[PDB]
């Protein structure tokens, strides 16, 4: 999965 | 509400204790109670709210993905019929997840966003609105899926517009918003080119503004810039 | 009970799904429902029950320790008065932990232990009884602390007596029981010499019986033997 | 903390 904050 | 009898300051204090104890459900309940006192939240308090719910929904999303994968495998050719239990349990977790999202969106709508006038607060809350609609979109399969996606898009876009006008390109809130909206484009809106363009432009415009920053601000901004780079590396 | 309408087999199936999804509270609720159907549990089912509650109470114990440490520091000389919140929240977590222990002990008493006649089942359940009284003892500070400790001791001792008569010294249940009773001696009963003696004798008697085992049984037994060695290394 | 199972 891609990075989120 | 069960937190109605507890002082605002005590709820904040206990949210911080819950974080230390990795008790994120408790942390979220304390912060919900604090929001429902009706006063605006400080920067620190906004981040307590976000950390709490991010951890709760993060765990639900991870569980939902495990169960969805099992369910998908059950509907492949040659898979033995095991009954309704996988679907039921995936639905149970999904309903819980949707409930948490609805809770967060409810707090934002009643009345955090409408009282947020400073860019830092308003962008933060609109990013949250986009994020929690995005989580609803991840599990949506019905007649309202398009509307859920558009709700996420709209919230992110309003946040983007404010952030570009009112914040420097290195501002961590602005950077994190762009990171997440880029992921929305890639994973939800079937728009990988938009995702890549946004991540690249955001990274490059931040790079050009790093020279203005203190050592500590530089550290904060470059950390998020690396996440943009990580996604670009994944996608290209 | 909320699980009263769900089939036993469906509860077991969903406990396994919950484990895969790391949803241990759900797993425990499913297994409680399965126990309350009133039928005895198979080996696999007993292990589902234990895994679920071990994970739930394990998280509570970790949180309680964090909060207890903060509370202890607050009562040192020179510490600023912060009000009742640390104590309150530690008490909240403690009460939840005690509730889970009472739930497990309730299942054992109604009626898992009394229907368990085979050594493998009876020892397993009596070990569980000792463990959950041990967890109650960890947080006990009142008039009943001695009785709680003695309840743990008594359950462990009955399990030990059966295990020594009915199981080989390499049996994983026997080994795990001895490991945990040794920890009881060290951490709860203020009996480090007894803890060390038990761990050493258990290890040595298992070592002497390894020659009787298959490759797979050898792997299982040596894994637990290493835990005994690890504790001995910590304590000597 | 010591090991238990
Ligand atoms: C006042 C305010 O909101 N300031 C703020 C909040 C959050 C961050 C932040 N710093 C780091 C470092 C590593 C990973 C994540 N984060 C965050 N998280 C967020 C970011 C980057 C952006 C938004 O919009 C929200 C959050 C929670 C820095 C400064
Ligand atoms: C039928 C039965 O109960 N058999 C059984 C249960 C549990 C184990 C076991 N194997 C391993 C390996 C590494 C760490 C822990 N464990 C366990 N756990 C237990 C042990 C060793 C002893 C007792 O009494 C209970 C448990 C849950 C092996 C065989
Ligand atoms: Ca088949
Ligand atoms: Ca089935
Ligand atoms: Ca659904
Ligand atoms: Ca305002
Ligand atoms: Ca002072
Ligand atoms: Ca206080
Ligand atoms: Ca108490
Ligand atoms: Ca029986
Ligand atoms: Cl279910
Ligand atoms: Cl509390
Ligand atoms: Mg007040
Ligand atoms: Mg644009
Ligand atoms: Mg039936
Ligand atoms: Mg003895």
């Amino acid at each position: 999965f891609p990075a989120t904050v | 509400g069960a937190m109605g009898s507890m002082e605002r300051a005590s709820l904040i204090q206990k949210a911080k204790l819950a974080e230390q104890a990795e008790r994120y459900e408790d942390m979220a309940a304390f912060m919900k109670g604090a929001v429902e006192k009706g006063e605006e939240l400080s920067c620190e308090e906004r981040n307590l709210l976000s950390v709490a719910y991010k951890n709760v929904v993060g765990g639900q999303r991870a569980a939902w993905r495990v169960l969805s994968s099992i369910e998908q495998k059950s509907n492949e050719e040659g898979s033995e019929e095991k009954g309704p239990e996988v679907r039921e349990y995936r639905e149970k977790v999904e309903t819980e997840l949707q409930g948490v999202c609805d809770t967060v969106l409810g707090l934002l709508d009643s009345h955090l966003i409408k009282e947020a006038g400073d860019a830092e607060s308003r962008v933060f809350y609109l990013k949250m609105k986009g994020d929690y609609y995005r989580y609803l979109a991840e599990v949506a399969t019905g007649d309202d899926k398009k509307r859920i996606i558009d709700s996420a898009r709209s919230a992110y876009q309003e946040a983007m517009d404010i952030s570009k006008k009112e914040m420097p390109p290195t501002n961590p809130i602005r950077l994190g918003l762009a990171l997440n909206f880029s992921v929305f484009h890639y994973e939800i809106a079937n728009s990988p080119e938009e995702a890549i363009s946004l991540a690249k432009t955001t990274f490059d415009e931040a790079m050009a503004d790093l020279h203005t920053l203190s050592e500590d601000s530089y550290k904060d901004s470059t950390l998020i810039m690396q996440l943009l780079r990580d996604n670009l590396t994944l996608w290209t």
